[PDB]
């Protein structure tokens, strides 16, 4: 049942993608507002997909996926490895490594303890920020009757 | 989950077949010496009957969840108590296949899609020129 | 329930409409006369389908006045409740005598006597509601009703429903 | 000017013949299942569950807005708003009947997408029950085969107790989480 | 060149397309195993033809979630990434502020030369203003 | 009030209007008073 | 003129909006500073962020009132010569006759 | 049942009765301010207008000719010979 | 017709403030990447 929802979300995302490519293929390009609108649709879809993934991520971490006896392993193994490929985008992971190195500070060693102190600083900073938000938000406020006249001119009655 | 182990030469000193496929499972880095098979091997030094022998012993188990010769088999890593699994490895084309999740593959998907989404978004976002009377125009 | 029905209406055109926008005027006159009407025989004719393929046919010209009468064949979505049908709906009104449940285009009235035993009308509640220990039914809640019978008033169909039996009531 | 049907009947003068309608599947003389196409061929009755009805009407009201702009030439909560836009464009505006029907259908529909609806359509049609029953099964969400055979008494013995529970399982999964 | 930039954009977006779609198809078959019931219909025709029905499998594990809970480093990585994003966003916003400020300079210069623009007689119509002289 | 009804038939729906000479409306009422039914139908059932 | 005053007020509103944007930027960057453990900017972060909201709120009050004044001015200050030519030429003519 | 155009066997000529009824009908319609399919060359009497429309075969009417069995052949006024 | 402008403008203001504060809440708090994307959106 969860896998059906996941497949639905993925299908929608794929559709939005294909549509985007289609809009791009035209020379003049589409009205900017429309492109942004479709972009927002994709946003909603992908939000749903990530929330659903994460909600089932405990139940998704739970299984094992391999080819069944009916799979044409002989002819194409490579497409099967592609479908099963768990390696990230080497760029997404290169900017994950680049972000992580750039992410302040924060080098392994550490060690945890002191890292938990860092995380603590982050969390208390978050609480302070929330309070500030609360107060800042607290600072603002959210003649006559036409017929009768005519009748007089025509007959003289008041 | 990200890697593929192959000892293409290991087929050459033996030939690659079923009991062979088990042993070749033992040869690859995917194998653990903390399993029962290593114990049985060491004891022997000092295919159905094997499965018969695993019924006596208690511990982690690796069994044969397929035969398509001479290419494919599933080899199942299961925790026997009723038999609970653990993970499922496939053997296809003299290469050990990593058993990659479920969740992780989906993670990969999401990651990739999101990344290029971001790229397109920024690249296009640079382009437009805005005037209050003109709104957003593309020069 | 909620059917799609193959229907045909007779419209009569006065000669002055025998112009190029004829078929258009006719389809319009169809949507005026039929859509949103209600009959005991078919129920609520809610919406006419396939506006482009409405069949105008040929028009027999009456022999006294020059006018011309057509038999417009069309497809429509209709709604006709039946006794025994179980329907979900919303409470729209709620008095000391029962409550009405708006289901589709039609309301269904649940008399205070086809209700669970202890579920009784309390007027000190705001708004007045039906207040069991494990139920509160008032002017905006969702209910599942069993239609105990229909009343045909050729302009609308009204009906009376029960929530007493198993699997009914609030949802 | 009273809108007529697709079938004929012998006026035996005795108007006293009409029977009542129930959940013994005794729908009208009009709504019995062997009925006749505008082209004259005998087709089966078409009863829609909601979701399915919500789409038919929506799909149809849009086909109509198109034609009106042609002749002009010479999230659930969000949808409740968009629909009231489509109505003021395509319907006569006095159509309070349709306006409620769409608010109802939009708030009570179990399946949103045409794909999902088709999945229900596929699933429920191997059972070969009355078209009225498959409509109810598509509209009323039930958990037990008893719930079903209580809310749809028309079944009772047409489908097995366990085969009906299989179906309610697959329906519950196809249910759109708005 | 602007057109070349558009080509780049299209390229990137296309990559995204391919990836997500692939995910969906895989999901589709894996579902085609049990439910489905109509779920396999979302698979591409070539893929559908290529693979016989009844593909893959699954196994039972708890404690992958517990192993994930045991390692807390991913959260730290998340925080850092978020911070970086926030920084880039800051720079961009500064840029926007400057650009819009100057734009407001010129536009209100135009509006001031247009407050100086003097009269009410003549008809003005419109993304630029035009007067009817005749 | 646009109400129709033929009680006894319980028909508030299947009703038509016709233009006949009042003497026939009379003749028909007369034949009825005499226990004869001159049932008037707006469609056919025989062919030929 | 009155219309000039209205336009000036509108321009002022634009300026206010711009300010709001700038302090949005400041707020973001300095929040980034606070998360890293620099608390020295806590006074300046919150100040710019609060001055932003204050400026935005002031603009909202100013803009909404300006829109109301426009609606109230409909029909009043706001919509819902050849004798001049002749005097020019006569002037021109008497000037030619008596240079 | 309606006889196909290729199987029609009634007169290719318009009957006295047909013509009298077409002229009657058009004149009636013309008189009820229906659109006129001909240049009225000063004409004002709807029958004289009808005569003119039939004279140029610009009358958009069809004769449904019933046979004793119930079947029929439809004939256009444009296609009927007016030897009367 | 100007009342529509007033309504649209007010709705826009509320939307702007609310989105600003709520985005400020959304960060601080590939899930992180998704959060970043959402931030970009807001």
């Amino acid at each position: 049942q969860a896998l059906d929802a996941v497949r639905m979300r993925l299908a929608q995302l794929t559709h939005s993608l294909r549509r985007i490519r289609d809009e791009m293929s035209k020379a003049e390009l589409p009205q900017w507002y429309t492109l942004q609108s479709q972009l927002n649709v994709t946003l909603s879809q992908l939000v749903s997909v990530t929330s659903t993934l994460q909600h089932f991520q405990e139940t998704l971490d739970s299984t094992v996926v391999y080819p069944l006896p009916k799979f044409p392993t002989t002819s194409h193994e490579s497409l099967v490895t592609t479908l099963l490929r768990k390696k990230n985008i080497p760029e997404v992971d290169e900017w994950m490594k680049y972000v992580r190195e750039t992410s302040g500070v924060t080098t392994a060693l550490l060690k945890d303890e002191e890292i938990e102190k860092l995380l603590q600083q982050d969390r208390e900073i978050t609480n302070w920020a929330r309070t500030t938000f609360r107060n800042e938000y607290g600072k603002h406020d959210f003649p006559f009757n036409v017929d009768d006249v005519l009748k007089f001119t025509f007959t003289g009655e008041k | 989950d990200e890697l593929q182990w192959k000892s293409p030469e290991w087929i050459q000193v033996f030939g690659l077949r079923t009991e062979n496929v088990l042993d070749y499972f033992a040869e690859s880095p995917f194998f653990d010496k903390t399993s029962n098979n290593q114990v049985i091997k060491m004891q022997r030094q000092f295919y159905m009957q094997l499965e018969e022998e695993l019924m006596k012993l208690d511990g982690t188990e690796y069994v044969l969840s397929s035969v398509r010769e001479p290419d494919f088999w599933v080899i199942r890593k299961q925790r026997r108590t009723e038999i609970i699994p653990l993970q499922d490895y496939y053997i296809i084309g003299a290469n050990i296949y990593q058993s990659p999740t479920i969740f992780k593959i989906v993670q990969s998907r999401l990651m990739s899609t999101s990344y290029h989404l971001n790229s397109t978004l920024e690249s296009l976002y640079d382009l437009i020129e805005f005037q209050p009377s003109q709104g957003v125009h593309y020069k | 329930m909620f059917f799609i029905k193959d229907l045909s209406l007779n419209i009569t055109l006065h000669p002055s409409f025998f112009g190029p926008r004829m078929k258009q005027y006719l389809k319009t006159k169809l949507l005026e006369e039929v859509e949103g009407s209600c009959t005991g025989k078919f129920g609520y004719i809610l919406c006419v389908l396939d506006y482009d393929n409405i069949d105008i046919q040929r028009g027999r010209i009456l022999p006294t006045d020059g006018s011309a009468e057509f038999n417009v064949k069309y497809r429509a979505v209709v709604f006709k409740p039946f006794k025994g049908e179980v329907v979900d709906g919303t409470v729209v009104s709620c008095s000391q005598h029962g409550f009405e449940v708006q289901v589709g285009p039609m309301k269904v009235f649940v008399t205070k006597h086809l209700m669970p035993q202890d579920l009784t009308f309390n007027a000190g509640s705001n708004p007045p509601s039906y207040q069991s220990s494990e139920d509160v039914i008032t002017i905006k809640s969702r209910i599942r009703v069993k239609i105990e019978g229909c009343i045909s008033q050729v302009s609308s169909i009204h009906a009376i429903g029960s929530i007493k039996e198993d699997y009914l009531g609030a949802i | 000017v009273s809108t007529s049907t697709f079938q004929t009947r012998r006026r035996r003068l005795k108007k006293v013949e009409e029977e009542e309608n129930a959940a013994t599947l005794q729908l009208g003389q009009e709504f019995q299942l062997k009925q006749i196409n505008h082209q004259g061929e005998e087709e089966e009755l078409i009863a829609l569950n909601l979701s399915e009805a919500r789409l038919v009407i929506k799909e149809a009201l849009v086909e109509r807005r198109r034609a009106f702009k042609r002749s002009q030439k010479k999230t659930r909560e969000k949808e409740l708003e968009s629909i009231d836009v489509l109505l003021e464009q395509t319907t006569g505006g006095n159509n309070k009947d349709l306006k409620n029907t769409m608010q109802y259908l939009t708030n009570f529909s179990r399946f949103r997408d045409q794909e999902t609806v088709g999945a229900v359509i596929q699933l429920l049609k191997s059972t070969g029950l009355h078209p009225f029953e498959v409509a109810q099964l598509g509209s009323l969400a039930c958990d037990t085969a008893d719930e079903a055979k209580t809310l749809i008494p028309s079944l009772n013995n047409k489908i097995s107790d366990d085969e009906l529970e299989r179906i309610l399982k697959e329906l519950s999964n196809l249910e759109t989480l708005y | 060149q602007f057109v070349k930039r558009r080509r780049d954009m299209l390229e990137h977006i296309n990559l995204a397309m391919n990836e997500s779609s692939l995910a969906l198809e895989f999901v589709s078959l894996l579902l085609s195993s049990v439910k489905e019931s109509t779920g396999m219909s979302s698979m591409s025709p070539f893929l559908r033809k290529v693979v016989k029905p009844s593909s893959l499998n699954s196994d039972k594990i708890p404690y992958v979630a517990p192993t994930k809970k045991e390692y807390i480093e991913l959260d730290i990585l998340n925080k850092g990434w978020k911070l970086q994003s926030l920084n880039e966003s800051k720079d961009l916003l500064r840029a926007s502020f400057n650009k819009l400020s100057s734009i407001l300079q010129n536009e209100h210069d135009y509006w001031n030369k247009i407050m100086q623009s003097i009269s009410n007689k003549d008809v003005i119509f419109k993304k630029l203003l035009a007067i009817k002289y005749g | 009030h646009n109400q129709f009804e033929c009680k006894g038939c319980d028909n508030k729906i299947d009703i038509y209007q016709i233009h006949i000479p009042y003497a026939a409306k009379l003749l028909f009422q007369e034949l009825m008073a005499m226990n004869i039914t001159p049932r008037l139908y707006t469609d056919r059932s025989r062919d030929f | 003129p009155y219309i000039q005053e209205r336009l000036k007020s509108l321009n002022d509103i634009e300026t206010q909006l711009c300010s709001m944007l700038q302090e949005a930027s400041q707020v973001t960057f300095i929040f980034g500073e606070l998360k890293r453990g620099n608390e020295s900017v806590k006074p300046q972060f919150e100040n710019h962020v609060k001055q932003f909201y204050e400026r935005l709120d002031k603009s909202t009050t100013q803009l909404r009132k300006e829109i109301q004044l426009l609606d109230e001015n409909v029909g009043t200050r706001l919509l819902p010569q050849d004798t001049e030519k002749m005097e020019e030429q006569l002037d021109l003519l008497s000037a030619i006759l008596d240079p | 049942k309606a006889i196909p155009k290729d199987q029609r066997a009634t007169t290719p000529y318009m009957t006295k009765y047909e013509r009298a009824r077409i002229l009657g009908t058009r004149a009636l319609q013309i008189s009820m301010n229906a659109p006129v399919f001909v240049d009225l060359e000063g004409e004002t009497d709807p029958l004289r207008i009808a005569m003119k429309e039939l004279a140029e075969k610009k009358i958009p009417l069809v004769i449904r000719r019933y046979l004793p069995d119930g079947s029929f052949e439809d004939w256009s006024v444009e296609e009927l010979i007016v030897d009367l | 017709s100007n009342q529509a402008l007033y309504e649209k403008l007010e709705q826009t203001r509320t939307i702007l403030s609310v989105k600003l504060a709520e985005l400020i809440n959304m960060t601080t708090i590939a899930v992180a990447t998704t959060s970043v994307m959402m931030v970009n959106n807001q």
